[PDB]
């Protein structure tokens, strides 16, 4: 599915857990310009490759984590999966195309309220009804 | 600290004169205050149109006594 | 460091200079067995002179514990 | 409102006046 | 002398002044307890 | 609301409510909050600037 | 640190520190209470604690006043 | 998941999708700021609540707001 | 008054206390002079001096004395922070002037102060000695 290279370090018990097998699994690729030393985001020192690399990780934050210091060695093309027990592979970071600080079409507003927070209503005018006081 | 300093007469000591009031409101004699149920010719003490405080004996006799925790000497 | 230093020698002569002139070390070296230790009077204000407490040697202050006494008669 | 404080001061007056009762009977004044 | 400006500011910098004038308050209380001791109340002709 | 005038803010929400601002800049776009308003205190995230309509400011004079 | 210096304390007044008589016998300063007491936690809040600290809570109006007042202070 | 909710008086200065550890806020189109750019919260399920995006947000309180719900996998952040 | 209080002189107590006295200060007799002073106080059933503030002008000197005395030196020193607090508010630099005080707007202030309960008058009956409640903040309610 995913084509990449595992990073060099000699293995750390901060590593993925059962968790993988049973539940699901991210991964990060990217390419890098030449062979460099990081940080993982499970504690150690590993050599990325001079090209394409993969590091499978349990949590998303953990990929999220590396992205963030994969700019500091000038490297934007990350890309963040997230693996299913079935072998599902979603792709997930960035999921269009472009990076969210940037603005891209397409994208539409989720979960935006057209009020300011204090002209949110009472909890006592919601009760009972099943919905919250910031609802729509 | 004063007490510390050998000098124990040199402490704040203050008199709770108006709780102690209301107890000589109620009749008790040992603080020497002579007012509304402690002193006989009150009219509290006497209830001079009707005489009906029948209460007031056994009540002075109960709460004159040092030997029970009705309004305790502060 | 340097003014740590400075901070540290300045309190070892002041206890150097207290067991000097408000001691009683030289009568605790004629009788290191019956005489306590004492540096620091203590001034007479707010009944605070309780504290120059009767240590021996015709003298009276706050028995210390930091072991000045036997520091300087090893010295 | 009421720059004067009539319905107020009406009341704190008399809690007032019957505090100075009270201390009235402490000091023996009124026996 | 610009630097005696420069000290002027430094006294009246807020932990300075806070321990000038407070010693000075303290050293009110107790030279006046040195030497008018025992005050637990004003005493009365 | 012109730009340097003294305001008072009437969002209750704000850190400011009650409280006397002044105007930096009025924005013309027809956009919801224009008027960029500037104070003294900060707030307790040490800020001191927030967007506000006209209608949540009166003039103080 | 607070059971390190309370084991010293109790172990070297009640099995090293005390007077020795002409007769060569030692008789210790709370008389070598440590092996039997110090094996519960009531032994040590009873002799340890409650039993040592007489001598803070009886020393207003002696010249060991000002550790009394400290004590309370420290609580 | 926790409930990530976007009021209008957003200015867009984007620095909420920047303190995002989990990617949750994006930047979308719109007309109601100046910088003409809302955030938007799609993938609240990958929240784990720690408000990052509140500490980052300029305005007197809040165009942001956090509501803590339900615990999963995600949003309790377990490895295991 | 009340609980066994008679003079101190009567009591034997007050008497038997006075014979071992503690000097306070560095005098000889400083001991004897405290109890001398303290003679004329009213004395619990113990030996010690009780203080009556109930406000009586047979015993104004336990506590009314001291509170006359003590409210004037307060309000003086409250008002006098006030004052300087007002007054560095038109300096466009007034946060750099609480870490640092300017002894030239301070020491006119703290020598002004002594008519602290005329100037607290002449300003409440201006009116400038509070804020309006709509002019300072309030939170959400
Ligand atoms: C205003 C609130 C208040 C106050 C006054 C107290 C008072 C007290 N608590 Mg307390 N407590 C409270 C709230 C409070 N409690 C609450 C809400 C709780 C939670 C339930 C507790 C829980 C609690 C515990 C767990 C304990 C206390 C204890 C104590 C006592 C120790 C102080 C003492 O003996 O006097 C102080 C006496 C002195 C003689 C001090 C004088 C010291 C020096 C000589 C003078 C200092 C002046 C000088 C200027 C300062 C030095 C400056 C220097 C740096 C240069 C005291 C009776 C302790 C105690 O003793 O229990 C037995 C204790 O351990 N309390
Ligand atoms: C906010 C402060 C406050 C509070 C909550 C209490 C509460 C109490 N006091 Mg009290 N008291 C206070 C201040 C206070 N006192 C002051 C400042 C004094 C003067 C030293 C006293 C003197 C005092 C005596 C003599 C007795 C009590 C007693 C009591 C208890 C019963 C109720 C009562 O008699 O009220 C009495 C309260 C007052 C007379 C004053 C009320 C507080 C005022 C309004 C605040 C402003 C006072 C002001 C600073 C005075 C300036 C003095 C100057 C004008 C000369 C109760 C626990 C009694 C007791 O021991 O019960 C067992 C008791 O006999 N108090
Ligand atoms: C560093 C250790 C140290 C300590 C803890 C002490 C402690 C003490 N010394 Mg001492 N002393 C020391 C070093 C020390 N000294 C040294 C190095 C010398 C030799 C110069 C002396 C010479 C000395 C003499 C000659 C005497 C003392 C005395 C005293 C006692 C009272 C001091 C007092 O009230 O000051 C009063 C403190 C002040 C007035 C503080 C002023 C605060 C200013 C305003 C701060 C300035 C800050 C800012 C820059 C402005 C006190 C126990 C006296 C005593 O009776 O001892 C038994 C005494 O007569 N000391
Ligand atoms: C309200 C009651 C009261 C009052 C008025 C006092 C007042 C006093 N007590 Mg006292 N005391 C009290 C209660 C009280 N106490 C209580 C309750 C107790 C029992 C716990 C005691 C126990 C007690 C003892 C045991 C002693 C005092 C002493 C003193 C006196 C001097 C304080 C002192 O040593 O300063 C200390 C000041 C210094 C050490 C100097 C200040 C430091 C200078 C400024 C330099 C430091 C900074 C500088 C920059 C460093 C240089 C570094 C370099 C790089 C430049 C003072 C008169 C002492 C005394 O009598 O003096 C002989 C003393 O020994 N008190
Ligand atoms: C308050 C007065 C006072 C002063 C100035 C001293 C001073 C001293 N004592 Mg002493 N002592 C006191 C009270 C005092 N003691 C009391 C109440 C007792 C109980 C009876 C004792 C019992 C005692 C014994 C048993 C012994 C001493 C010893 C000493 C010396 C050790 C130096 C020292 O203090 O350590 C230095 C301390 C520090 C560096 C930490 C103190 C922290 C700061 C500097 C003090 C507070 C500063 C300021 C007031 C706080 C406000 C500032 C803050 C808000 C920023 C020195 C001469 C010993 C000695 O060798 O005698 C010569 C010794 O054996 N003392
Ligand atoms: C409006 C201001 C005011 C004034 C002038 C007084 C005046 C008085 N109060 Mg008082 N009091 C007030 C407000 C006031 N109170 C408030 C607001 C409360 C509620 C907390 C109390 C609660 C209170 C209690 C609980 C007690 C007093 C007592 C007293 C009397 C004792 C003072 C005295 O003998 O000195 C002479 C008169 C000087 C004005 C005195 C008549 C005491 C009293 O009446 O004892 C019998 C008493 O025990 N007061
Ligand atoms: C601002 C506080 C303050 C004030 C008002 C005073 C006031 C006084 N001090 Mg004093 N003093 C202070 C702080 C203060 N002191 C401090 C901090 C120290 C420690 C260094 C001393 C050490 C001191 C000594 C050693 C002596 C005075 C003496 C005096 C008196 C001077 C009498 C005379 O002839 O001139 C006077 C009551 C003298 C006095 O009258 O005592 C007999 C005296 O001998 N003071
Ligand atoms: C808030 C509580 C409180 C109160 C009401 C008092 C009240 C008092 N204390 Mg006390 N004290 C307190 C806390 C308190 N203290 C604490 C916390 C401690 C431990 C550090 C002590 C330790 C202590 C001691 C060791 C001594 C006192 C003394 C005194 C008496 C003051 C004598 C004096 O100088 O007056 C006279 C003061 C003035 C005339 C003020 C003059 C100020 C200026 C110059 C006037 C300007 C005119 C305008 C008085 C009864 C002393 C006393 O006499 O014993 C009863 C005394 O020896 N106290
Ligand atoms: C300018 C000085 C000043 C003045 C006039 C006031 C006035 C007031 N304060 Mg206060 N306050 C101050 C400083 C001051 N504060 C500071 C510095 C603190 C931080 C410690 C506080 C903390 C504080 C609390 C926590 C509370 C008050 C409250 C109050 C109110 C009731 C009176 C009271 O509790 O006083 C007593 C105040 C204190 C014991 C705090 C310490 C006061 C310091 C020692 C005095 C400051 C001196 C000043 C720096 C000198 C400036 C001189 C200038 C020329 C350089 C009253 C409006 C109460 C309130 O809201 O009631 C409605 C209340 O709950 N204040
Ligand atoms: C006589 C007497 C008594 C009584 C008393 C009383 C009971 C009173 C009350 C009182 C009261 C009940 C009062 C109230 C008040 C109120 C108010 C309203 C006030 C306020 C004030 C102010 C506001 C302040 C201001 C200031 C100044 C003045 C200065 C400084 C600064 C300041 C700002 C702080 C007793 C028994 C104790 C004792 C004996 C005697
Ligand atoms: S709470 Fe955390 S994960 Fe959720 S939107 Fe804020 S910064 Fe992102």
């Amino acid at each position: 599915t995913l084509s990449g290279k595992t990073p060099l370090f000699a293995g750390s018990t901060g590593g993925l857990l059962t968790k993988a097998v049973e539940e699901e699994k991210y991964a990060i690729t990217w390419t890098s310009p030449k062979a460099q030393v990081f940080e993982l985001p499970t504690g150690g020192a590993a050599t990325m490759h001079e090209g394409e690399n993969l590091l499978y990780i349990a949590r998303k934050e953990y990929g999220i984590a590396l992205g963030g210091q994969l700019r500091k060695f000038k490297i934007t093309n990350y890309k963040i999966y997230r693996i299913l027990p079935s072998g599902e592979t979603t792709f997930i970071h960035p999921a269009d195309g472009v990076f969210p600080e940037k603005v891209n079409a397409g994208r539409e507003k989720v979960r935006f309220n057209a009020r300011s927070i204090g002209e949110n209503p009472n909890p006592s005018q919601v009760k009972f009804s099943g919905k919250a006081t910031y609802d729509a | 600290v004063v007490v510390a300093f050998g000098t124990p007469e040199k402490q704040i000591l203050i008199e709770p004169v108006f709780a102690q009031f209301i107890q000589a409101a109620h009749g008790k004699v040992l603080y020497g205050l002579d007012t509304l149920l402690s002193n006989p010719d009150s009219v509290a003490y006497t209830a001079y149109p009707n005489y009906a405080n029948v209460w007031l004996p056994g009540w002075l006799d109960a709460i004159n006594s040092g030997t029970n925790s009705l309004f305790l000497t502060i | 460091h340097f003014g740590h230093l400075a901070v540290v020698t300045i309190w070892l002569s002041g206890m150097i200079f207290h067991g000097a002139k408000f001691s009683n070390y030289e009568a605790w070296l004629s009788d290191p067995l019956n005489v306590r230790p004492s540096a620091q009077v203590v001034w007479p204000i707010v009944g605070q002179d309780i504290l120059n407490g009767d240590v021996g040697g015709g003298f009276h202050g706050i028995q210390i514990t930091s072991g000045l006494f036997q520091v300087w008669r090893g010295w | 409102a009421k720059p004067p404080y009539t319905f107020r001061t009406g009341w704190a007056l008399l809690l007032l006046a019957v505090n100075f009762l009270v201390a009235a009977y402490y000091f023996h004044i009124i026996q | 002398a610009d630097q005696s400006s420069y000290l002027i500011k430094f006294i009246s910098t807020a932990p300075v002044a806070a321990t000038i004038w407070l010693t000075i308050t303290a050293g009110i209380l107790i030279e006046f307890n040195r030497f008018f001791p025992d005050l637990l109340f004003h005493p009365l002709p | 609301v012109q730009r340097g005038s003294k305001v008072r803010i009437l969002r209750p929400e704000s850190y400011w409510f009650q409280d006397v601002g002044t105007v930096a800049s009025v924005d013309q776009s027809g956009i919801k909050y224009p008027v960029i308003v500037r104070f003294d205190k900060v707030n307790y995230a040490g800020i001191n600037t927030n967007n506000f309509a006209v209608d949540e400011l009166i003039e103080v004079e | 640190l607070s059971i390190v210096i309370f084991h010293f304390s109790w172990k070297m007044q009640s099995d090293v520190w005390g007077t020795v008589d002409a007769a060569g016998n030692v008789s210790h300063i709370t008389g070598g209470n440590f092996a039997q007491s110090a094996i519960t936690i009531n032994g040590w809040l009873r002799d340890f604690l409650w039993a040592q600290a007489s001598q803070v809570i009886n020393s207003y109006g002696s010249a060991l006043s000002a550790y009394g007042l400290m004590f309370l202070g420290a609580h | 998941s926790h409930t990530v909710k976007i009021y209008d008086t957003c200015i867009g200065c984007t620095q909420c999708v920047r303190a995002c550890p989990t990617d949750v806020l994006e930047m979308v189109p719109w007309d109601g700021c100046k910088a003409a750019q809302v955030a938007s919260s799609p993938r609240t399920e990958d929240c784990v609540g720690c408000k990052r995006c509140e500490t980052a947000c300029p305005t007197d309180f809040l165009s942001i707001r956090v509501y803590l719900g339900a615990e999963t996998t995600r949003s309790m952040g377990l490895a295991y | 008054l009340g609980a066994d209080l008679t003079p101190c002189a009567e009591n034997p107590a007050f008497q038997a206390l006075a014979k071992n006295a503690r000097n306070t200060t560095a005098d000889p007799q400083s001991g004897q002079k405290r109890f001398e002073r303290y003679s004329q106080a009213l004395c619990g059933p113990e030996g010690y001096p009780h203080l009556i503030v109930d406000g009586r002008l047979d015993r104004a000197g336990d506590f009314l004395i001291p509170s006359i005395l003590f409210l004037y030196i307060a309000g003086w020193i409250g008002w006098v922070g006030r004052a300087y607090l007002q007054a560095i508010k038109k300096d466009s630099d007034t946060e750099q002037k609480e870490i640092q005080l300017d002894l030239g707007i301070a020491l006119p202030i703290i020598a002004t102060g002594f008519a602290w309960p005329a100037a607290a008058v002449k300003e409440l009956l201006s009116g400038e000695l509070t804020a309006k409640d709509s002019e300072i903040t309030v939170s959400p309610r």
